[PDB]
């Protein structure tokens, strides 16, 4: 800050914050902040009177938040909850003084993915983040977007201190699969949009956060219909045939080995091909889906979605397809 | 399992049973009394797709044996003296789809006093265009040696795109021609035709047409020398080359020329229909019938040369 704004400031601040992210920061201001600040002494910066801050401390305190240098999926109901607590502080800042402070204070003792994930969503949705452009995920946390080989090649570059660029590969045994329409899935661009798309309109949004995203519902319907078409075309251009729809009662015919690795975490598990779906402990039962899919499918077939009271809310009308997306994603 | 079997009570008859066995798959206990099926007949088996699934399986029972021999030596394929200088196709490899007409008459019953109306069937069949081989090549030997001209057309890449190996592809190649010629004592340039292939046969004369003709030499004195057709073992000339793509594919052409005097070291003899000793003595598919682990070798015998060709499909 300029005990405020700029943007080539706001901006600077951000680049510092997501610089070497798997290691304590090297930018000194970020550290005395990191040390000196107390998110709890002038609940005023906070439009909540700092209930959000006060909740994260509580957890950082009982030290019940996920550890640093460990992995993180946004599909973990707790990891998510923790990542999203950071979003609610950064969210209720009146100005840069409260953001930098917090993403500095926190950056330094909350885990990286919760952190990477909170800083981005926050920058994207909060009032205070206008001027900024976020660096591309692919360069901030490259392990999610580069291969496993280039990663190891880069680890060696570093061991030996001799530089240089390595050329990446493509997945399976090209000329042996349908890792022929790979160029599409594996692109750092689509992978970027896919993540952004869902940071722009998150599945977890409540309108307490501030405004309402408009038709995420159709927006969900549509974005995916697009990747599914866009995908189906590439498979056309490759003498391949449109894709199979998946069912829970059948084998997952087509499995792959991703060859990708986590930074802290191990390599991504692989899937053998012609496998039978198993009931996965913790998440949900396979049949649990099969019934979900029917409750779904009956709302489409009935003409109405029925809520909690047994109210039937009609969907044979234009808002239709969006109440369906709210129930389906 | 033919009658030359040494133990038929033990080894039975895989192939032939395998034809009846695939045919009643329509009715094995015979509850419906359906007739026999497309595979239980030779003029009709090539129709049903398992026909080729069933000969792929017979096919590698043989390769299992076929492959147990030790590979061939340099000294093995070498017909010292001769060397192929070059190989060229004088023309174009072009395949298209022609049209044919055979007659449906013996099919409908006409009894009597009722007269014959000429009914016909028109089919669509493949074709290619005549082309010529110009095989340029020197006999370093002192003078004139007999030669087996062997010509295979093997593939090159996978359909995965992959690009196989003369081990991966030695087995997949089909013979296009095999003929015996003498080689001069110096640089000749043999040229030879789509049309003279030894594995091919022309379409045959119509039924009628051989009636017309038979009849005319009866009321006329004598002849019928159409010897052109009293055996014809081969495949259709139309089927000489494969169909390929309209973009074109490049196949690999192998001309290996082996030594006539040892080949025919003893003797139609093409369709030995009547007892006639097959004339070539090399085993069959020579010399691609054996594991060829290092190509390193086929490559350094003077009398084997490979060149790529390209076939195109007219729409
Ligand atoms: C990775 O592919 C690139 C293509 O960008 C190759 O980099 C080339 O290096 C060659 C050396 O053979 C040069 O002739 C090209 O000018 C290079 N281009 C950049 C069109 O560097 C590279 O060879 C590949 N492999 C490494 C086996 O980097």
């Amino acid at each position: 800050d300029a005990l405020g704004t700029g943007n080539a400031q706001k901006q600077q601040d951000i680049n510092h914050l997501l610089d070497k992210i798997y290691e304590p920061t090297k930018y000194p201001d970020l550290k005395d902040i990191a040390e000196n600040f107390n998110p709890l002494g002038d609940t005023s910066i906070y439009n909540d009177h700092g209930a959000a801050v006060e909740t994260l401390m509580k957890e950082l305190n009982d030290h019940r938040l996920l550890e640093q240098r460990h992995w993180y999926s946004l599909f973990n109901t707790r990891q998510r909850k923790e990542a999203l607590m950071l979003f609610a502080v950064l969210n209720q800042c009146k100005e840069w003084y409260c953001f930098r402070s917090n993403a500095a204070y926190f950056r330094e003792r909350m885990n990286e993915g919760e952190f990477v994930y909170a800083l981005y969503v926050s920058v994207i949705h909060s009032k205070l983040g206008d001027g900024i452009v976020l660096p591309p995920l692919y360069q901030i946390t490259p392990h999610m977007f580069t291969n496993s080989e280039v990663i190891d090649k880069a680890y060696s570059a570093k061991m030996t201190q001799k530089p240089g660029t390595f050329n990446v590969s493509f997945t399976g045994t090209k000329k042996n699969r349908e890792q022929r329409v790979a160029y599409f899935g594996e692109d750092i661009g689509m992978n970027i949009h896919h993540v952004t798309w869902h940071m722009d309109f998150p599945f977890w949004w409540e309108d307490s956060y501030g405004y309402h995203l408009d038709r995420k519902g159709e927006l969900f319907f549509w974005v995916h219909h697009q990747l599914t078409a866009r995908f189906d075309f590439e498979r056309l251009s490759n003498w391949l045939d449109p894709v199979d729809e998946l069912h829970w009662d059948r084998i997952i015919r087509e499995g792959f080995a991703p060859l990708t690795s986590y930074k802290y975490g191990g390599e991504f598990p692989v899937r053998p091909d012609n496998i039978h779906f198993e009931d996965v402990d913790g998440v949900a039962h396979v049949h649990d889906l099969e019934i979900t899919e029917s409750r779904i499918h009956e709302a489409i077939d009935h003409g109405y979605i029925t809520d909690s009271d047994g109210h039937t809310i009609d969907i044979r009308q234009p808002k239709g397809i969006e109440l369906l997306g709210d129930i389906i994603e | 399992s033919s009658k030359y079997s040494s133990n038929v009570q033990y080894y039975g008859s895989l192939h032939n049973t395998a034809h009846v066995m695939l045919g009643r798959q329509g009715d094995p206990h015979g509850k419906f009394n359906l007739p026999p099926g497309v595979m239980e007949h030779f003029e009709t088996a090539t129709r049903d797709p398992s026909f080729f699934r069933l000969h792929k399986y017979m096919d590698n029972i043989f390769k299992k044996h076929t492959d147990s021999f030790p590979p061939y030596t340099h000294d093995n394929l070498e017909f010292s003296g001769m060397v192929v200088n070059g190989v060229a196709i004088d023309g174009e490899l072009i395949t298209f789809f022609d049209e044919f007409q055979y007659s449906l008459i013996n099919a409908v019953d006409s009894g009597e006093n009722i007269e014959d109306v000429e009914i016909n069937a028109r089919v669509h069949r493949l074709n290619h265009n005549e082309f010529t081989y110009k095989i340029t090549m020197s006999n370093n030997n002192d003078g004139e040696r007999l030669a087996t001209f062997r010509i295979f057309l093997c593939p090159i890449e996978d359909n995965n795109g992959i690009t196989l190996t003369l081990d991966e592809a030695r087995w997949f190649c089909i013979e296009l021609d095999k003929f015996f010629q003498k080689v001069p004592s110096g640089p000749e340039t043999i040229e030879r035709s789509s049309k003279d292939s030894s594995v091919t046969v022309p379409d045959m004369p119509s039924f009628q047409s051989l009636k017309e003709q038979a009849d005319n030499a009866v009321n006329g004195g004598h002849d019928l020398d159409l010897s052109a057709y009293e055996r014809s073992c081969g495949i259709p000339d139309r089927m000489l080359l494969p169909k390929s793509k309209p973009e074109g594919m490049e196949f690999n052409l192998y001309v290996a020329v082996t030594d006539g005097d040892k080949d025919t070291e003893g003797h139609h003899a093409q369709c030995g229909v009547h007892g006639e000793a097959y004339p070539d003595n090399r085993p069959l598919g020579y010399p691609l019938e054996r594991r060829i682990p290092d190509e390193r070798v086929i490559d350094g015998v003077s009398n084997i040369k490979h060149v790529v060709v390209k076939i195109v499909h007219h729409l």
